[PDB]
């Protein structure tokens, strides 16, 4: 029959068998799950989407129609879950989040 | 030669989030490096786990404990679900 | 009875922290910093060539370990109730961080 | 003394300071010569009645920033010498005594 | 040949104002030059291992990112 | 199993700073210490447990212990390697 893809399958759009191919190479183990590829492209998906919508958020807050490493860095610090997870994860061109001491405040 | 990346999915994903938002190239790029680096930290992940337990196969059981492990909170929890969702999807079709 | 205008001392501190903390730009000039890791890379190899690619990531990197290691030495000069930083607050930051 | 670019003094009420010319007038030609050249009055350049008639100086002060640029007439204007430096000492140890008794 | 003064004390006051430093003495710009020369040091040298390992001459940027990556220091936006 | 925080008691707490090479102590301080004991033993129990379960276990092996620090980056020698 007529090919289809087995992220259609699994209702995904990362692909699965690219997945599965690379479990396969990557020398994580002897034999490797039919089902897993599958839940790995499904985690990736959904963390894409979590940090894309995030990021398109923080870029409309610019008035700017295209997400800029700037709105990736401010989205990722701002969401703390997000920043714990990229700790020791440097961002290139992504600056700092603005934040001032208060006692360097004039008073 | 041709070097392969995830710029395509990314770019659906964004679509389907935000169907009006562009993108740069060098965010993209670093949206490849991200993917990559949490696909090698899982991947090694459940590797440890399973030759920690004596096994010679990788099931998505143990691609569900490595997020545990590595995600915190909330996020752990969606992405058990969207893989709890999509296995179960893909399994009935 | 004609008198210059001049800002009092920390305002354009502050001005120069907003402006900086909003872009993301580099800060070091680009040719110092490549001559730089040139001669650094002489006592490890001789006749080393160079990506562009590789001197830009290693500003980028450099740049923002600076920043980080900055920012530590700001609090760790705050914690002493002051508003200037000495070497010694570097020193503590990174005895603290593990680098010392 | 009086030339394109060079060292001018500049009064300004018990005070003077040293400013450079950049643009010498010449009423005849209603005309002003100036250094990066005969130009007439410019788009934004302009000269007050009562001095542009007379040989006007268009200065910069030093230490001063360049949005305080004069014209100063042959008035105010004196020939860049040792005794105006002298002149200069003067007024400043007046304007001295002058805060001193202000506070004292 | 003296590089590390290239660093001026321009660069390591606006790197500071980042940093959101408001006073600096003036014995810190020294010592970040020192810091950033050890910095420079331990990330270069694991560089040039990776590039001669690959029996190659000229360092390419993926050597520079696995060097961080091993250092703990993860850099995106370069492969 | 309730309220036992509080038995990490002051002396433990000085032991503790003494071999640390605190020479004088604050009063305000034994409770700080305690939560954030608290939230260290947490962290590193939270992944000893996933570690048991995966394994589908109902007891709780030193050598879990061992994996949970290590993952945290802090390496413990001398408990089964």
């Amino acid at each position: 029959a007529k090919a289809k893809t087995r992220s259609s399958r699994a209702g995904l759009q990362f692909p699965v068998g690219r997945v599965h191919r690379l479990l396969r190479k990557g020398n994580y183990a002897e034999r490797v799950g039919a089902g897993a590829p599958v839940y790995l492209a499904a985690v990736l998906e959904y963390l894409t989407a979590e940090i894309l919508e995030l990021a398109g958020n923080a870029a409309r807050d610019n008035k700017k129609t295209r997400i800029i490493p700037r709105h990736l860095q401010l989205a990722v610090r701002n969401d703390e879950e997000l920043n714990k997870l990229l700790g020791r994860v440097t961002i290139a061109q992504g600056g700092v989040l603005p934040n001032i001491q208060s006692v360097l405040l004039p008073k | 030669t041709r070097k392969e990346s995830y710029a395509i999915y990314v770019y659906k994903v964004l679509k389907q989030v935000h169907p009006d938002t562009g993108i740069s190239s060098k965010a993209m790029s670093i949206m490849n490096s991200f993917v990559n680096d949490v696909f090698e930290r899982i991947a090694g992940e459940a590797s440890r786990l399973a030759h920690y337990n004596k096994r010679s196969t990788i099931t998505s059981r143990e691609i569900q404990t490595a997020v545990r492990l590595l995600l915190p909170g909330e996020l752990a929890k969606h992405a058990v679900s969207e893989g709890t969702k999509a296995v179960t999807k893909y399994t009935s079709a | 009875v004609k008198k210059p205008h001049r800002y009092r001392p920390g305002t354009v501190a502050l001005r120069e922290i907003r402006r900086y903390q909003k872009s993301t730009e580099l800060l070091i000039r680009k040719l110092p910093f490549q001559r730089l890791v040139r001669e650094i890379a002489q006592d490890f190899k001789t006749d080393l060539r160079f990506q562009s690619s590789a001197v830009m990531a290693l500003q980028e990197a450099s740049e923002a370990y600076l920043v980080a290691l900055f920012e530590d030495t700001n609090l760790c000069a705050i914690h002493a109730k002051r508003v200037t930083i000495m070497p010694k607050d570097i020193q503590l930051a990174r005895r603290i961080r593990g680098e010392r | 003394e009086f030339a394109l670019g060079g060292r001018c003094l500049a009064f300004h009420g018990p005070l003077m300071y040293e400013a450079k010319i950049l643009k010498i007038w010449d009423p005849s030609s209603k005309m002003y010569t100036s250094i990066p050249k005969p130009q007439k009055l410019g788009e934004d350049e302009s000269i007050p009645e009562e001095i542009i008639n007379g040989k006007c100086f268009f200065i910069h002060y030093q230490g001063w920033k360049s949005s305080w640029d004069e014209w100063v007439g042959y008035d105010r204007i004196r020939a860049y010498n040792e005794e105006n430096i002298a002149m200069k000492k003067r007024l400043a140890n007046e304007a001295k005594e002058a805060k001193k008794s202000l506070l004292e | 040949r003296d590089n590390i003064q290239g660093i001026t004390k321009p660069a390591i006051r606006r790197l500071a104002r980042r940093g959101g430093v408001k006073r600096i003495s003036g014995l810190i710009y020294e010592e970040t030059r020192g810091v950033l020369k050890v910095f420079l040091e331990n990330v270069i040298r694991d560089a040039v291992t990776y590039t001669e390992h690959a029996k190659r001459k000229t360092v390419t940027a993926m050597d520079v990112v696995y060097a961080l990556k091993r250092q703990g220091r993860t850099l995106y936006g370069f492969g």
